[PDB]
């Protein structure tokens, strides 16, 4: 009676209902009960330091576990035939042959090996022992705690900022391009130059010694009289032994473009002078806005003056500054939308161009990053699309925007909806049929007639950057060009070394069957992307429900009359667009991992060829590459790959329990429930015991969550028990 | 929903006419349209010649052509600034 | 190698932190 | 034991005729898996010949039942009392389609 | 391992009391009208 | 008394240990473990579901409802304490009567 | 339908039973498999769900002919146990023999 | 919630000195009892085959218990079963774990509770906060100077245990 303190209305509840909905609203400040704005972004405050801090916690607790329980010593020795340990396993419910089956590693204990990258990246930025490993955990839990207490402190009385303070966006502005964005990425450039270069070149330099070691011989000299291409001379040759002396050079800020040869990975002396650069650029860039001392830009004054004199715009921008300063949602929906660009950036160039010393052969490490972060990227997106579903119910207001951008997009939402709506059945009719086109004939005997269209337009914009493997002699692909010669004395060479050596992943050969699956991933963007505008842009009202932002974001329905009003809310076309989010990421996932492994075993015609009908799909990726998985264990024994095995079956069990939540809806259950509640109070010796909480069947909304959920659930574990296991059995 | 602060000297820059006002120049308020339209040549030539001179680009780059090739963007800033300032009547 | 005590200085360190926390959490729920 | 049962032949149209595999008996076609060959064998059949008698006796028993469907439906239809008689129609039922169907087929 | 002796000892402690005791006093929190 | 009794056999027949010669040790343990649990279900749903009156004398008050936990703790203790020396000691009950044949 | 309410509770009351201790099962299976421990699952090989019944059944059906249909030449399928029967080499009927992989999907 | 006792309180503070005098006694009996041998087959590792996967321990060779461990640990699981009856079953004349809630709480000590010789409520606070005092010490002593608990303990009581 007291658990939703935040909400009267839940906390009279008298049934089960009000112990679901109090744990599903409890972060959803602005609507618990006597909420001023003040409370608001104070609390937001405090739980952004306590986010912080479990992030902190995270992170010190991998470096403690592989410290502890790793063979990070024995890794850094040899790096490409050593499988880097993540934690030790302790379950008192294996058997023995389980435990024998999980003591690989060179270690005497049952142990996982870690898919996450996290030896790769600890080796290229400088560590070496097991030592310094634990000294960061031991960093990390003491920012943990200061972060901590931060939170705890900027939430009593006199630490406690003021709304003027948290809608400072120039000051805010200022420091987080010039501080928080380039001055850190300054300090990392200096991390890279005073620690991860030398020790990639065998001298240690640590906190007792850092002082005293110089980065470059010449030293501080050069930087101090303008001859900074001083600091370029004698980079590492092409003979150096990462981690050791030999063929190393004296470099620290030199840029040669492409790869070192034997780590795979770009030079560490480029990688330090772009974040000198990135560090330089966003400094400058965080002086842009004016804060107490007369120099900089109004935020409101260049959004006033940008109206297009044509009138196409309307009134422009006018109006959208404080729009956007007062909606917390709005903000979020740019936040979510920005990181989920970068998130995807993120998975795209970090496997076709690696950073990380011997990884790009670490391909279980390779898979698993890539599928982790385009994951990640498509609850971004759509979360960054819900919160501006939420922010037009809720704090959008059409008096202080009339006629902007805001309220010109809500004049012509048909206009967008149904273009939309168009874009999406123009590419599945076509793609679907392509691909349908192709079964239908290679099942009859003739693939000859097959619709093969080659992606001459990737393929222009490969030759742009240099491939020589078309033929196109346009731009850097002509030995003489002004873009290429432009570039010549600088990076050229080794990125021509880079991008025409079929040894890594830079600008892959694509073909017919690249062609089909990138219209496919169109076809599954521009329709998440409908639903998802669909939602944002009826969200405020429609025909059905002209009146529906006096309902809220999530409600159920408005009932069976005019015709019926299932899913009508603003909250169910997140939920709608959820599935097409998994679908999506499931066509890029399954895209990059089977060019992939086609290309590591070094059969990449099985993709050519295959790749062109859907059946090519169904028996060459998924059949063929589940049979190591399905092997985990048999009735003949077991072997390391058990538990994906077990997480394999685990996945298709959650996904179909899904299915219950969301095709049988609530009369059916709350009639059972009701048979559940007599049998109990005429059952003796049973009536003894009575519920505190009135046993309800779930909720519509609620039975649409918790269906998405499992249906999510089932999704992330299948596809993550298959993506590592086919790649751990497979090696290639 | 609260008031939403901005830094002092934050003027109304909405227009609706041929040309901005002169305010939305800033520092460049009083500057001729003349002045701007001089400027604006003279950075586009200095900033064309400076950008000229080390287009193949070296390990021992100029450092005054480095930072003379930047007047070539700011000319483009320098005569939209002179046909506001034109049609403003300065 | 780490040794057993410097395993109970990170459990020290964390054991600060759970206190810490406890304590944000606390004046996060009022 | 050798040869396939196979009562479907397709056209060839747009390489479809793949479909028309070796079933045996020096035949192409899709192999059918009705049983129908096992029953004709149960029958007595033994020829095609008695295959078209058996297939003309199912089209004029076709065309009666669509006649009769026209006749008591738009020329005499029973009435209530008529279809409310469980007794007789158990009766006929019992003795007259499945009694006489057995029998009729034992004979 | 070093202090190997830990992990048989935080595991059970970790997977069957905290959460029982977790549930425990959530349920007491969660069921009391004051 | 009847509940902790019966608790101890199915634990101590098919355990985890059963073909250890620890099966009998491990099965009162755990039957005993699952009784410290349960006895925490009852102490819980005490607390929640009665408040404080001076009555003590029926199952449905707070002081009632203490009592019959206690009751309870201490039967389950020793009927599974019983079985674990009726099965520790009598052949007959350490096979499924097995022994006969 | 004056005591649909006992019928409905008693039936949903035997379906959550039945799918416990039927596909439970095989969860259990899948779990000791999966764990190295093949001595704990439900098989013919460790602990055995025999379907006594069943078999018993087809004990009966086998010794009918002469015995309870003494008139009879053969039992009524080969199924039930006896002979094999081939046709053109290949399998017409033969006994089918249940275990515990049988009583485990007759409870599914 | 906390009005039945727990928290800082005279009964939290009697209870917990009453566990920690008990327990340094228990510390010097096990480092006298294993000094002498006297704890049987202590070298010994439990086997898993008897003993099942419980008994691992995942140290560099053997990698189970040894049997010494196990024993110390059987006589604290003795004493919790007993500590588990106490507080749901309780002895009519005993004290409480946790009390009615309706419960007059006692008068904190302060610094010194008057000085009783006969056996007392007293008396038992002053012997618990001191051994309370005690276990904190010859932990951190084991800690800071490195050696085993059970060495402190005799080395500290003079090497009379053995
Ligand atoms: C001996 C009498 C007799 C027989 C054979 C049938 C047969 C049938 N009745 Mg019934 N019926 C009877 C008496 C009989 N009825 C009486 C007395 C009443 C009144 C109470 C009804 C009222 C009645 C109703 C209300 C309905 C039927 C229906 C049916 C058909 C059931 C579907 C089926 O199995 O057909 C398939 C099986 C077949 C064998 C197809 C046979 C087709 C013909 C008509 C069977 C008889 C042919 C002839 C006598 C044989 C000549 C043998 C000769 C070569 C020596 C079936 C044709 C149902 C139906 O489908 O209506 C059309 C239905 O709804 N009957
Ligand atoms: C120089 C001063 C400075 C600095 C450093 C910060 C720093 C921060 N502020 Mg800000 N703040 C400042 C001044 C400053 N503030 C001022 C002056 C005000 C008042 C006007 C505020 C008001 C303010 C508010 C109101 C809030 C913050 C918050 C935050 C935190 C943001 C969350 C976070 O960790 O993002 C970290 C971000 C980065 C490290 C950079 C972004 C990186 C991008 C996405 C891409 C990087 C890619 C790169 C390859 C990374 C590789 C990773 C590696 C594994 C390879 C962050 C610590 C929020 C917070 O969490 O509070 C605790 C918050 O709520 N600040
Ligand atoms: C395989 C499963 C599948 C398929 C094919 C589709 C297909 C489609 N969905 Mg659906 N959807 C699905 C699963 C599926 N969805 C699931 C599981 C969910 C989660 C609940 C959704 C949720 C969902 C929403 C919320 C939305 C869609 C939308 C769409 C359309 C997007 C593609 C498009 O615009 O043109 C592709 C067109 C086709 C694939 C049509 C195929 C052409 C047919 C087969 C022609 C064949 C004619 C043939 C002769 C018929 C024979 C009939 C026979 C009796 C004679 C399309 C109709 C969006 C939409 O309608 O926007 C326009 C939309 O808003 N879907
Ligand atoms: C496309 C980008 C862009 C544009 C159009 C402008 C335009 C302008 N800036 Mg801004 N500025 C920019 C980028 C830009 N800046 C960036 C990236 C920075 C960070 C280094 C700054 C930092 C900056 C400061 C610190 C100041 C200006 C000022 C000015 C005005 C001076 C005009 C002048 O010199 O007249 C001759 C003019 C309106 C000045 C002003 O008055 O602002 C209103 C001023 O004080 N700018
Ligand atoms: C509706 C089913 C049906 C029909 C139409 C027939 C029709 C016929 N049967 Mg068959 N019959 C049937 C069922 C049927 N039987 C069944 C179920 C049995 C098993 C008891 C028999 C056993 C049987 C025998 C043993 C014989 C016939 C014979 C005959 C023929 C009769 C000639 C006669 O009267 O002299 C019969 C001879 C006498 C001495 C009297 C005739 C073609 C006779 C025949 O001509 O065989 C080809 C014959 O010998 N029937
Ligand atoms: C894989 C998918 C899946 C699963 C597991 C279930 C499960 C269930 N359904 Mg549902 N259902 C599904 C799909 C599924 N359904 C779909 C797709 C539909 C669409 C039409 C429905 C429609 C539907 C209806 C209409 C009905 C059911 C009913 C049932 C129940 C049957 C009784 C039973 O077996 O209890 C036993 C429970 C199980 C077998 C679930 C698995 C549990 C296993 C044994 C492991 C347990 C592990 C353990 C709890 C772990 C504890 C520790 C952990 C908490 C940390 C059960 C809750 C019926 C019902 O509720 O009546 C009783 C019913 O009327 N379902
Ligand atoms: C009632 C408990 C008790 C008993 C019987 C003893 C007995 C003894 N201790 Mg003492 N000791 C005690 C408690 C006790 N200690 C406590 C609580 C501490 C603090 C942790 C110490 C710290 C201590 C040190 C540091 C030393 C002794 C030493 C000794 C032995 C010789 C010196 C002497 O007469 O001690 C007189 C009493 C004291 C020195 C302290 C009281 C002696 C047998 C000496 C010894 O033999 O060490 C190997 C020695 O150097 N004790
Ligand atoms: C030592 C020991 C045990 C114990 C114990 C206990 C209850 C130890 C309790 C220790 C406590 C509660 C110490 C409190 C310290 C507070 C301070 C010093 C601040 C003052 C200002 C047990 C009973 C488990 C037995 C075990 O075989 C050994
Ligand atoms: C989700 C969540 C909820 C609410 C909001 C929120 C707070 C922001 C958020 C945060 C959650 C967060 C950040 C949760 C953080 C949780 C943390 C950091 C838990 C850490 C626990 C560490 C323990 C129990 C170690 C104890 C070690 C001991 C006792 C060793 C002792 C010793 C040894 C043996 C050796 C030395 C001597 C002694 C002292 C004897
Ligand atoms: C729903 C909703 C309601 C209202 C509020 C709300 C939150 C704002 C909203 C949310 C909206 C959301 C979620 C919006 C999401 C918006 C997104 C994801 C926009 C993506 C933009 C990417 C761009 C413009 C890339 C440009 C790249 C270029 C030009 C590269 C160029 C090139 C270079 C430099 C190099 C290569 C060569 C070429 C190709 C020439
Ligand atoms: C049979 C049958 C036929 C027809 C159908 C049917 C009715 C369903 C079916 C019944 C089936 C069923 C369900 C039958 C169920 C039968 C059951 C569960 C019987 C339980 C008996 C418990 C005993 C004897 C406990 C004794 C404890 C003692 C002596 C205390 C000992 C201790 C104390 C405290 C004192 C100190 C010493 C120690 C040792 C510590
Ligand atoms: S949601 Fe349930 S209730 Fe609301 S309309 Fe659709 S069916 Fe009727």
């Amino acid at each position: 009676t007291k658990f939703p303190k935040f909400s009267q209305a839940l906390a009279q509840d008298p049934a089960t209902r009000r112990i679901w909905y109090g744990l599903a609203t409890a972060h959803d400040l602005e609507s618990h009960d006597g909420m001023t704005e003040e409370n608001l972004y104070q609390k937001i405050f405090a739980s952004h330091f306590g986010h912080l801090a479990v992030i902190f916690l995270w992170t010190s607790g991998n470096l403690f576990h592989v410290a502890w329980q790793g063979n990070f010593e024995q890794w850094v020795l040899n790096p490409l035939k050593v499988k880097p340990i993540a934690h030790a396993i302790w379950d008192p419910h294996f058997g023995q042959p389980a435990v024998k089956a999980f003591t690989k590693g060179g270690v005497s204990y049952p142990v996982n090996i870690a898919t996450s990258g996290v030896y790769h990246w600890w080796y290229t930025i400088g560590m070496r022992s097991n030592t310094d490993l634990y000294a960061g955990s031991l960093f990390l839990l003491f920012l943990a705690g200061v972060f901590l207490f931060a939170g705890w402190l900027h939430l009593q009385p006199k630490f406690r900022p003021g709304l003027s303070w948290f809608k400072n966006n120039e000051s805010r502005l200022n420091h987080h391009l010039s501080g928080l964005f380039g001055f850190s990425s300054l300090a990392w450039s200096a991390h890279l130059i005073h620690v991860a270069i030398p020790e990639a070149r065998g001298q240690h330099v640590c906190w007792d010694n850092f002082t005293k070691v110089a980065p470059h011989p010449a030293g501080l000299q050069p930087f101090f009289t303008g001859n900074w291409g001083a600091y370029a001379a004698s980079p590492d040759t092409t003979n150096h032994i990462f981690g050791t002396s030999e063929g190393a050079g004296t470099a620290i800020l030199t840029f040669l473009g492409g790869f070192h040869p034997q780590t795979q990975a770009l030079w560490l002396t480029d990688i330090a002078h772009h974040h000198l650069a990135i560090g330089v650029v966003f400094i400058f860039a965080g002086h842009m806005y004016r804060t107490n001392w007369g120099i900089g830009h109004s935020l409101k004054e260049i959004l006033d003056a940008h109206r297009p004199p044509g009138g196409r715009l309307g009134a422009g921008h006018k109006g959208i500054f404080e729009t956007l300063t007062n909606s917390l949602h709005f903000q979020l929906g740019l936040a979510l939308a920005s990181l989920g660009v970068i998130t995807s950036l993120v998975a795209q160039h970090m496997y076709a161009l690696p950073s990380y010393a011997f990884i790009a052969k670490d391909y279980v490490t390779q898979s698993a990053l890539y599928t982790h972060h385009q994951y990640i990227a498509g609850f971004l997106m759509v979360g960054a699309f819900a919160h501006g579903a939420i922010f037009f119910v809720r704090d959008y207001d059409p008096e202080q925007n009339k006629n902007n951008v805001l309220a010109r997009i809500l004049d012509h939402k048909e206009a967008i909806i149904s273009h939309l709506s168009w874009v999406s059945l123009f590419l599945g009719f076509h793609t679907l049929g392509i691909y349908v086109h192709n079964d239908v004939v290679v099942a009859f005997g003739t693939p000859e007639k097959q619709i093969l269209v080659e992606p001459v337009f990737a393929q222009w914009i490969q030759a742009s950057s240099g491939k020589a493997l078309y033929g196109f002699d346009v731009l850097l692909s002509s030995t003489n060009s002004v873009a290429a010669n432009a570039s010549s004395n600088i990076w050229l060479p080794g990125w021509l070394e880079a991008i025409n050596s079929g040894k890594n992943s830079l600008f892959l050969p694509i073909g017919p069957g690249d062609f089909l699956i990138h219209h496919a991933i169109a076809l599954a963007l521009h329709t998440t992307t409908l639903i998802l505008v669909k939602g944002a842009l009826d969200a405020r009202g429609s025909k059905l429900m002209p009146d529906k932002k006096d309902f809220g974001y999530a409600f159920p329905c408005d009932g069976p009359g005019r015709g019926g009003t299932c899913d009508i809310s603003a909250w169910d076309a997140f939920y709608l667009s959820m599935f097409w989010m998994l679908n999506t990421i499931g066509w890029v996932t399954f895209y990059w991992h089977w060019k992939h492994i086609t290309i590591w075993q070094g059969n990449a015609g099985q993709f050519n060829e295959s790749s062109t009908y859907i059946m090519g799909w169904l028996r060459d990726y998924l059949w063929l590459n589940s049979s190591p998985l399905i092997n985990g264990y048999n009735p003949f024994g077991m072997n390391s790959l058990s538990v994906w095995s077990w997480m394999f079956l685990f996945g298709h069990l959650i996904w179909a329990t899904g299915f219950m939540f969301l095709i049988s809806w609530r009369g059916y259950w709350q009639e059972l429930i009701e048979t559940l509640v007599w049998a109990h109070e005429r059952t003796p010796l049973a009536n003894l015991v009575r519920w505190k909480d009135k046993p309800v069947a779930l909720s519509i909304v609620q039975a649409r969550l918790v269906g998405l959920i499992h249906f999510t659930a089932g999704y992330i574990f299948t596809y993550a028990a298959f993506v590592i296991a086919s790649t751990t059995g497979k090696f290639g | 929903f609260s008031p939403v602060p901005s830094p002092e000297g934050t003027k109304e820059t909405y227009w609706e006419t041929k040309a901005p006002s002169s305010d939305v120049l800033g520092i460049g308020a009083g500057v001729s349209s003349g002045n701007f339209a001089a400027a604006s040549v003279f950075a586009a030539l200095v900033g064309g010649y400076c950008t000229g001179q080390v287009i193949p680009l070296t390990v021992e780059p100029n450092p005054l052509f480095l930072a003379g090739s930047f007047l070539l963007p700011y000319s483009w800033a320098l005569h939209v600034a002179a046909w506001i300032q034109k049609n403003n009547g300065k | 190698m780490i040794s057993d005590t410097q395993i109970f200085i990170a459990l020290i360190l964390a054991l600060v932190s759970l206190v810490l926390a406890i304590r944000l959490g606390r004046a996060l729920y009022q | 034991t050798a040869v396939k049962p196979s009562a479907q032949v397709v056209w060839p149209i747009v390489g479809q005729e793949v479909l028309n595999g070796d079933v045996g008996g020096g035949f192409q076609g899709v192999q059918v898996t009705s049983g129908f060959f096992q029953i004709w064998r149960s029958s007595g059949i033994t020829s095609e010949v008695e295959l078209y008698w058996c297939a003309l006796a199912g089209l004029i028993m076709s065309g009666l039942m669509i006649f009769a469907g026209w006749f008591h439906y738009h020329k005499a239809a029973p009435k209530l009392e008529w279809f409310q008689n469980a007794e007789s129609m158990l009766n006929h039922h019992l003795s007259g389609l499945l009694g006489l169907g057995c029998l009729s087929w034992a004979g | 391992m070093t202090a190997a002796y830990l992990p048989s000892i935080l595991v059970p402690i970790i997977g069957l009391i905290f959460p029982g005791l977790v549930m425990a006093f959530a349920f007491i929190y969660i069921e009391q009208d004051e | 008394l009847t509940h902790g009794y019966f608790l101890v056999g199915p634990f101590y027949k098919l355990g985890p240990l059963r073909n250890s010669d620890v099966a009998l040790l491990s099965g009162f343990f755990s039957a005993l473990g699952l009784i410290v649990i349960l006895v925490a279900c009852l102490t819980i749903y005490g607390v929640v579901s009665f408040e404080e009156t001076e009555a003590k004398d029926q199952l449905q008050t707070a002081k009632g409802w203490r009592q019959f936990t206690s009751g309870w703790l201490v039967g389950s203790v020793g009927g599974a304490s019983f079985a674990y020396i009726l099965i520790s000691n009598i052949p007959f009950l350490q096979t499924a009567g097995m022994s006969m044949l | 339908i004056r005591h649909r309410d006992a019928i409905i509770s008693h039936l949903n009351w035997i379906c959550i039973f039945l799918g416990f201790h039927s596909f439970g099962l095989y969860i259990h299976n899948d779990t000791m498999r999966a764990l190295g421990r093949t001595q704990d699952m439900f098989s013919d090989t460790a602990i055995q769900l025999k379907p006594v019944f069943a078999q018993w059944v087809q004990s009966i059906h086998t010794l009918a002919p002469g015995n309870t249909t003494p008139n009879a030449l053969a039992t009524a399928s080969y199924a039930f146990g006896g002979d094999v029967v081939a046709v053109g080499n290949k399998v017409a009927m033969m006994p089918i023999s249940l275990g515990t992989a049988d009583f485990m999907v007759h409870h599914i | 919630f906390g009005g039945r006792g727990l928290g800082v309180t005279v009964n939290a503070e009697r209870w917990n000195g009453r566990h920690a005098m008990f327990g340094i006694f228990a510390m010097v009996m096990t480092s006298y009892m294993k000094g002498h041998g006297l704890i049987p087959d202590a070298d010994k590792v439990l086997d898993i085959a008897q003993w099942g996967p419980l008994a691992a321990v995942w140290d560099g060779a053997g990698n189970g218990i040894s049997n010494e461990r196990a024993i110390i640990l059987i006589a604290h699981v003795h004493v919790l079963v007993v500590s588990v009856i106490a507080a749901i079953a309780p002895f009519g004349f005993q004290d409480t774990l946790v009390k009615e809630k309706g419960y007059t709480p006692e008068s904190p000590a302060g610094l010194i509770p008057p000085f009783k010789t006969g056996l007392t409520a007293e008396a038992e606070l002053i012997n618990g906060r001191l051994a309370m005092l005690g276990v904190i010490s010859i932990v951190t002593a084991s800690l800071f100077t490195g050696t085993s608990v059970v060495d402190t303990i005799n080395l500290g009581m003079g090497k009379i245990l053995y």
